[PDB]
RNA sequence: UGUAAGUUAGCAAGAAAGAGUAGCUCUGGUGAUUAUCGAAUCAGAACUUUAAAGGUUAGGGG
RNA sequence: UAUCUGGUUGAUCCUGCCAGUAUUAUAUGCUGAUGUUAAAGAUUAAGCCAUGCAUGUGUAAGUAUAAAGACCAAGUAGGAUGAAACUGCGGACGGCUCAUUAUAACAGUAAUAGUUUCUUUGGUUACAAGGAUAGCUUUGUGAAUGAUAAAGAUAAUACUUGAGACAAUUCAUUCAAGUGAGUUAGGAUGCCACGACAAUUGUAGACAAGUAACCAAUGAGAAUUUCUGAUCUAUCAAUCAGUUGGUAGUAUCGAGGACUACCAAGAUUAUAACGGAUAACGAGGAAUUGGGGUUCGACAUCGGAGAGGGAGCUUUACAGAUGGCUACCACUUCUAAGGAAGGCAGCAGGCGCGUAAAUUACCCACUUUCGAAUUGAAGAGGUAGUGACGACACAUAUUGGAGGGCAAGUCUGGUGCCAGCAGCCGCGGUAAUUCCAGCUCCAAUAGUGUAUAUUAAAGUUGCUGUGAUUAAAACGCUCGUAGUUGAAUUAAUUACUUUGAAUAAAAUAAGGUGUUUAAAGCAAAACAUUAUGUUAAUGAAUAUUCAAGCAUGGGACAAUGC
RNA sequence: AAAUGGAUUUAAAUCUCCUUAUUUAGAGGAAGGAGAAGUCGUAACAAGGUUUCCGUAGGUGAACCUGCGGAAGGAUCAU
C-alpha cells in the first residue's frame, strides 16, 4: 500500500505489527503489576529473613554472599546481594533494608544463577559507608 | 512546568565523554583563556552554536525576502557590536566561519590582558574578582563579562575602591 | 462554576492591557456597564500605568472617590468602570481631556484634546427597532438607548453626540466613500476609505478599505467604524494617524 | 427528583451512557399537575430565576372566543368529551391543551339576543329570520348571506357547545379556549 | 422512518505523520418534508441546520437530485 | 421475565429463580353484510376491601 | 555533531540481539565557600484526623430615648459619634484535589428566528394610614452546643393597606417594514389575571440618595446545540426496545422521548458498532529530536467534576451548596448516662502508607475580591523559615576510575579459583595489569556515583525507511466482496494550491533594553547636568498553528459529474 | 398556620438469587528450565556406518523403528 489515499492500512499495520516487539510489549501489557516483585519503584524495602550463599556459574568458584527478604509493599519473598566485600556481617536478620536492583545482563546480572537484587542499606546510612 | 517564572540552559555536554582528541583542543583553548574549568569553553559553543542555527535557517530563504531581511541584519548588527564579527564582513556567510576563539577572545579577562593591566591571563581573573577594573562607569567582577565595541575603550583600573 | 465569575487572573486579562506577568496573581475585572470586557479599559488601569497618577490601587480609590474623575459627561466613583471607545475622559483639577483610542498597534491610546472638542463624542449605531407603541429606537456601540430618532438613522451609520444635552448633532452614512477606524481584530486602529463591500448571503460581510498611503485589506463589516465622509474625520486621530510602517520602518526608527 | 437531562438514556446506537456527574438543578423537572374540573384552586411555583408560574390544580370557569363573531365571554365548564392523547383525561375530567371540552352558552346566547334581537335557542331560528330600537332590521339581513354550522346550533339548544382548550393550565392557571366552528367542529363531533 | 431520512457523508480525514488521507462517513438524521415526494434511497440531497427536532434529528432537506436506479426505488 | 454445567447438538428445561392474579366501574384491539348484526379472547386504567390460583383439582428442588 | 564501540569464529564476511553511551526525572550514597531564581504528601491511601485560623460588612443617608454619649458638649422630635439588634448585601467568587469520565468531557468552529437571571450602565411608565418584633427590662431551665422557654413595651427602605394615571402575561381575529430567511420588532379589536414610579433617607455632605415594574446594553457571558478531531484491544461480531421516528400533550428558563398516551418498526455496525483495559480528567503545553517522529501533561492559565459513600431538598438571580440542612451506611468527639455536633480533596500540623515530598510563623504594606464603603475582613495575596528536585553567575575539594568498550599503572605489599571484582567479554588455582590496600594520574568539579523509567542511538517498528531463496519470515492453489490502485483523450461541486479574515494569555522562536555579565524582568534611560521632551516614550509586526470551519485568485493533476 | 393521617415522585440502606473480573488453597497427574563432569543406550553431524528430513499411521525403556507419499537442504547437475 503505497497510496494517497491509503492511510487506513498503513495504520492498522504499524498497530499490530508493533506486538512483535518484546521491550515494547512488555512494557505495555500487564506483568509490570503482577509479575514485578518490585513494581514500577526502583527501590523497595523489607525484612531479611534468612542469610543465604549461591555458588557460581561453570567458568567461575566460588560462594556468593545474598540475603533473603520479604518486601513490606507485597509480601513476596526474594533474594538480594550484600554488595561488594564482607558484608554480610553488617546485616543481621530481620532488619528493614533497601533494594535497588542490579542493572541488566541477559536477564540476571550479579550473583550469577537467578539474582536481580541488590541491598543499599540496612536501616543505617548504606552498607557502603559503614 | 510549575513556575511562572523562565529557567533556561546555558551549555551542554559532549555526546561522547572521553577522547584523546577533543582533550587536547579543550585544554588548548582552556590555557589560552585561563578559563576555570570545561563549562566555560561549552558555553561559548552553546552560544556561537546559537548564532550558527539562526544563520544556517536564513541562508536557506530566499535572498530578498523579508524575513531574511529583518531577522539576518539583526544578527549582523548584534554581531558587530559585540565585536566578535569585524564591520568588513557583512554577510550572513561569516557567521558560519566564525570559531569558539572569535567569542573567548571577547571576555573581559582577555581584554583586560590584551590592554596591558595585568601580567598574565590568570592575573586578569584575580584582578577583575577583586573589583579593581572598571568599565566606563561601572565595576565589574565577572570576568565573563563580553565588551561590546564602543565599551572597548571605557576599561580601566579602579580609583580608590572601598 | 456555580455562578457569575467576580475574580480574573492576570494572565487571562486581555492582552492589550500589558499588565505584567509577575505583577500579580489578579487583574481588575472590570464591573459590567456600556462597554464588554475585552474592548473597555478599566478605570484604575488608565490613572496608575498610562498617567502614573497613582502607584497602586488603593490611591486609585482616593482619586476616584473624591469626585475627581469625569468619563463623558458625568462623574464616576467606580475604580474599575470599563471605559472604552471614544468615550471622553475629563480631569479638571489637572485640566486636560482625553480619549481613549485605537492606535494602529492594537492598543488603546489616550489622544488628548481640547475643551471644545472634549464636548462631544462619536456614536456607532448597532440596531434601530421599533419599540412598544411603535417608538423606533437605537442602540450605539457605547449602550446608550436613543429615543425617536432621525428616520434615515440606520443600523450601521455614525452620529456625532453633544455631551451636554445628548442629542444628536451630525450623522454619517455608512457609504462606500467614508473614512473608518477598525476596532476588531488584525486592523485595530487601521484609518482608511471603504472602496468595496462584499455580502455573503449566510454568514458574514468582508469590506475591502484602502489606507491613506494606498495600502489595501480587508476586514468584517463587525470591526468597521465610519468616523468621517469623504476622507475627512470629525475626531483628531492619534499620532500614526492609523497608517502602519509594515515591518522595517518601525524597527529601524526604534533602532534610531 | 425529576430530572430532564440526556445523560441517563442511551446513544443512537443503543451503547449505553456513562456517568460522570451527579444530578445537577439545571435540568431539574417537576411533578406534573392534572388540572381537575371543580372548585377554584391554584398554586404559586417560584421557577428559576425567581419568576412565578400560576399552576392551576382545579378549575371550573374560563374564557372562550367565537372567532367568527369577536366576542371573548367567561363560561363555566360542563365537561370534557374527548381528549386526543388518553382516554384516561376525558373521564377524569383533567383540563389540558387541545382538550375538547363542554360549556353552557348561556352568556353567548345572551350576547347574541341583545346584540342582534334573535335567540339561538330557539328551535324555529332559521325560520325565525324570514319572519320579522327598531333599526335591527338593518342587521338582520346579516344572516341572510352567512350562515352557521349546524352541529353548533344543535349545541345551542341543548346547552352544550364544543370548545377546545387552548392554553396551559398548568403553567398559566387558566383556561382559554375557542368555540369550534366549520372544519373541526365536523371533524371533533365525528370522533364523538 | 415517517418524515425522517438518513443522510450518509462521505469525507477524507488527513493522518499526518503517513502523509495520507482515509475514508471516513457519518450518518446524519434529517428531517424530510412531505415537499420532497419523489426523494429515494441513494439520491442526492442538501440539507441545512435548524432547531433540534428530535432526539437526533437536527437538519432539514432543502433541496434533492434524483439519481441511478438500484431496482429498488424506497421513496420517503 | 429468567434459565447453568453437561451433551449423541436432538436435549437438559416446567431447569433453577423472581413478579403478577380478587371485586366493581370503564377503555381499547381482533369481523360480517353493505348504518345494522355478531364471537369469545387479549391488553390497559381509576376505585374498594378481610390484598385475591388454592373450596375442589393441582410438580418438592438441587 | 545527520557518530557509534565490546561480545557468536582457528581466522573471515553477514543477520541479529545483549552490553556500553548521552539526555531528561524520581529516589538515594559521598561531599559542599557564596549571591540570584525556584519545585516541594500527585504517584502508595479521593485513607483517618487532635488543635489554631481560613467570611464578613456602617456611610451625611433604611431602624437606634443603650439607663452609651466628663470623650468633642452646650442640647426639648432626635447635638457629632455611636456597641448590641432588626433590615440589606455576601459566603454560588476565591482555595484544594483528579476519584469518576472512551464521542463522554475538552479544543477550534458555528447556532440560539430554541432559553437567560444578579450586578453595573442608558432609558420608559395624603398637612402621610394599620397592626407586632428583636436588641432592652423581668422570670428561667439544661452538664452542655453558634441550646433555649414566659411576660412587658418600641422602630422601619422589615410586614401590609391606600390616592397619586400605564406598563409587561395568556388566548382568539386581523394589517403588515429590518433580516439570507419569519403572520417577525410593531399597530388594531375583545377578553381575562398582574399593576406601579417606597406613605423612603441626608442640615449636611436646591441638590443628592433610595424604590416597583418594563425595554436595551454588560452578554463574542451562562446554558443547550452544529461540524471535525481521541490510547490499546476481534481469546470483544453483532448491539438496541424509550430503543429510532410521527401526532397530541406534560414538565422545564427552553428546544428535545426530557416524560406520558396512541401509532409505525425502526437506529448503529468490518470505514470496527456493542463490549473489555487504562497504574485516563481534556487542552494550551513539557522532555528529547538532522528531517519524520516518540514519550509525557495530577499540578501556573482555560474548560469539567467532587467534598468519606449515595440519595433528597431549603434560601436565593445563580447550588441539587456540603467551612447549608434531612435520612441510611462507615467513622470521630463531649457527656452529669438523660442527651449533643462533626466532616482539613482549605492554610499550618499529626497518624498510616510508601523508595518518595517543608513552619501547628508574621501581615493585609503589593495584586485583587466582598461589604451598608475612600477606613473593615481576606491561611486569596505578600514576607519570612526548611529546601543538592532543578536553572544562572562565581571562590580555592570531593566523587568515581586506572584490562578492553573508555581517558588513565605491564609501580609495590598482602591475598591464592578462597575472599572476591565484574552493566558486557572476562580476571582470580600462590609471580593477579581487573580482588584488598599504599603511592602516582584520568574525567568532571561544588558536584559526582548508583537504581528505575522516557527520548536519541533504532534504517532493531520502517511515511521519509527495513527484511521475506539459503539467517526469522510469500498463504498449497485458484475464485472473490469491502479496501487500495487504475491507458490515451476535450483551447457543478469536492480535493489541491495562493492570499487573508477571525482566533486567550503564559510558553516556543524572535526585536529592543549593560538585571555588574547570565538565567531573568518588561522595564529603564543615551543625553537632554534631568521638571521641559526627544515624549502623547517601550510593549517586539511579537509570527506561530495542525485537524476541521469561512472568503479569495488558478484548474495542471484527481473524484463525484450527468 | 404547627403536630398528625393518606396517595404519588425521587429513592438511600439492607437482604436473597445470578453473572463477571481479580487474587488464592488443594491429595494427585502431565510439563518446562537450571544444576550436580549420576544410571542406560548411540539417535544426529563422514555414505555417522540402515543417506538425512517433511506429512501421516502404528509400535516401543529411551533416543527412535517401520509402512505409504513427497524433498535434496544428496553421497548423482553426466550415457
Amino acid at each position: 500500500a503505497r497510496g494517497l489515499h491509503a492511510a487506513r492500512k498503513m495504520l492498522a499495520q504499524r498497530r499490530a505489527n508493533k506486538w512483535a516487539d518484546k521491550e515494547w510489549k512488555k512494557g505495555k501489557l500487564v506483568t509490570r503489576y503482577k509479575c514485578n516483585p518490585l513494581g514500577t519503584a526502583s527501590h523497595a524495602k523489607g525484612l531479611v529473613q534468612e542469610k543465604l550463599g549461591i555458588e557460581t556459574k561453570q567458568p567461575n568458584s566460588g560462594i556468593r554472599k545474598c540475603v533473603r527478604v520479604r518486601l513490606l509493599k507485597n509480601g513476596k519473598k526474594i533474594t538480594a546481594f550484600v554488595p561488594r566485600d564482607g558484608s554480610l556481617n553488617y546485616v543481621n536478620e530481620n532488619d528493614e533494608v533497601l533494594i535497588s536492583g542490579f542493572g541488566r545482563r541477559g536477564h540476571a546480572v550479579g550473583d550469577i544463577p537467578g539474582v536481580r537484587f541488590k541491598v543499599v542499606c540496612v536501616a543505617g546510612v548504606s552498607l557502603w559507608g559503614l | 512546568g510549575r513556575c511562572l517564572r523562565n529557567h533556561s540552559i546555558t551549555y551542554k555536554t559532549p555526546k561522547v565523554p572521553y577522547e584523546r582528541e577533543r582533550f587536547d583542543a579543550e585544554l588548548k583553548l582552556v590555557g589560552q583563556f585561563g578559563l576555570k574549568n570545561k563549562k566555560e569553553i561549552q558555553r561559548v559553543h552553546y552560544m556561537l552554536g546559537h548564532m550558527r542555527t539562526i544563520a544556517k535557517v536564513m541562508l536557506m530563504k530566499d535572498a530578498k525576502d523579508p524575513k531574511r531581511l529583518l531577522e539576518g541584519a539583526a544578527l549582523l548588527r548584534r554581531l558587530h557590536n559585540l565585536g566578535i564579527l569585524p564591520r568588513d564582513q557583512n554577510k550572513l556567510e561569516f557567521v558560519l566561519a566564525l570559531k569558539e576563539e572569535n567569542l573567548l577572545e571577547r571576555r573581559l579577562q582577555t581584554l583586560v590582558y590584551r590592554k596591558g593591566f595585568a601580567k598574565s591571563i590568570h592575573h586578569a581573573r584575580v584582578l577583575i574578582r577583586g573589583k579593581m577594573i572598571k568599565v566606563g562607569k561601572q565595576v565589574v567582577d565577572v570576568p565573563s563579562f563580553l565588551v561590546r565595541v564602543e565599551s572597548e575603550p571605557l576599561i580601566q583600573l579602579a580609583d580608590n575602591t572601598p | 462554576a456555580r455562578g457569575p465569575r467576580h475574580h480574573l487572573k492576570r494572565l487571562n486579562a486581555p492582552h492589550h492591557w500589558m499588565l505584567s506577568k509577575l505583577g500579580g496573581t489578579f487583574a481588575p475585572k472590570p464591573s459590567h456597564g456600556p462597554h464588554g470586557m475585552k474592548e473597555c479599559l478599566p478605570l484604575i488601569l488608565i490613572l496608575r500605568n498610562r498617567l502614573n497618577y497613582a502607584l497602586n490601587g488603593r490611591e486609585v480609590t482616593m482619586i476616584v472617590k473624591n469626585r475627581t474623575i469625569k468619563i463623558d459627561g458625568k462623574i464616576r466613583t467606580d475604580t474599575r468602570y470599563p471605559v472604552g471607545f471614544m468615550d471622553v475622559l475629563s480631569i479638571p483639577r489637572t485640566k486636560e481631556n482625553f480619549r481613549l483610542m485605537y492606535n494602529t498597534k492594537r492598543r488603546f491610546c489616550l489622544v488628548p484634546l481640547t475643551a471644545e472638542q472634549a464636548k462631544f463624542k462619536l456614536c456607532k449605531i448597532e440596531k434601530r427597532v421599533l419599540g412598544t407603541g411603535a417608538i423606533p429606537y437605537i442602540v450605539t456601540h457605547d449602550g446608550r438607548t436613543i429615543r425617536y430618532p432621525h428616520p434615515e438613522l440606520q443600523a450601521n451609520d455614525t452620529i456625532k453626540l453633544n455631551l451636554e444635552t445628548g442629542k444628536i448633532v451630525d450623522f454619517v452614512k455608512f457609504d462606500i466613500g467614508n473614512t473608518a477606524m477598525m476596532i476588531g481584530g488584525n486592523g485595530m486602529g487601521r484609518v482608511g476609505v471603504i472602496v468595496k463591500r462584499e455580502v455573503h448571503p449566510g454568514s458574514f460581510e468582508i469590506v475591502h478599505i484602502k489606507d491613506a498611503k494606498g495600502n489595501t485589506f480587508t476586514t468584517r463589516l463587525n470591526n468597521v467604524f465610519v468616523i468621517g465622509k469623504g476622507t475627512e474625520t470629525l475626531v483628531n486621530l492619534p499620532l500614526d494617524k492609523g497608517i502602519k510602517k509594515p515591518l522595517l520602518q518601525q524597527v529601524n526608527e526604534t533602532i534610531k | 427528583g425529576i430530572t430532564r437531562d440526556s445523560r441517563h438514556k442511551r446513544r443512537a446506537t443503543g451503547g449505553k451512557k456513562n456517568s460522570m456527574q451527579k444530578k445537577k438543578k439545571n435540568t431539574m423537572g417537576r411533578q406534573p399537575a392534572n388540572t381537575r374540573l371543580g372548585a377554584i384552586r391554584v398554586h404559586d411555583v417560584r421557577c428559576r430565576y425567581g419568576i412565578i408560574k400560576r399552576r392551576a390544580l382545579r378549575l371550573e370557569n374560563g374564557n372562550f372566543s367565537w372567532a367568527s363573531q369577536s366576542i371573548t365571554k367567561g363560561t363555566k365548564i360542563l365537561n370534557v368529551v374527548y381528549n386526543a392523547s388518553d382516554n384516561d383525561f376525558v373521564r377524569t375530567n383533567t383540563l389540558v391543551k387541545g382538550a375538547i371540552i363542554e360549556i353552557d352558552p348561556a352568556p353567548f346566547r345572551l350576547w347574541f339576543l341583545k346584540f342582534y334581537g334573535k335567540d339561538i335557542a330557539s328551535t324555529d331560528y332559521y325560520k325565525s329570520l324570514e319572519s320579522a330600537q327598531k333599526k335591527y332590521a338593518k342587521k338582520l339581513e346579516v344572516l341572510k348571506n352567512m350562515k352557521f354550522d349546524e352541529a353548533l346550533l344543535e349545541g345551542f339548544q341543548s346547552g352544550r357547545v364544543l370548545a377546545c382548550i387552548s392554553s396551559r393550565p398548568g403553567q398559566t392557571g387558566s383556561v382559554e379556549g375557542y368555540i369550534l366552528e366549520g372544519k373541526e367542529l365536523d371533524f371533533y363531533s365525528k370522533k364523538i | 422512518m415517517k418524515r425522517t431520512i438518513i443522510v450518509r457523508r462521505d469525507y477524507f480525514h488527513y493522518v499526518s505523520k503517513y502523509q495520507r488521507y482515509e475514508k471516513r462517513h457519518k450518518n446524519i438524521a434529517v428531517h424530510c418534508s412531505p415537499a420532497f415526494r419523489q426523494l429515494k434511497e441513494g439520491d442526492h440531497v442538501v440539507i441545512g441546520q435548524c432547531r433540534p427536532l428530535s432526539k437526533t434529528v437536527r437538519f432539514n432537506v432543502l433541496k434533492f437530485t434524483s439519481r441511478g436506479t438500484g431496482d429498488k426505488k424506497q421513496f420517503a
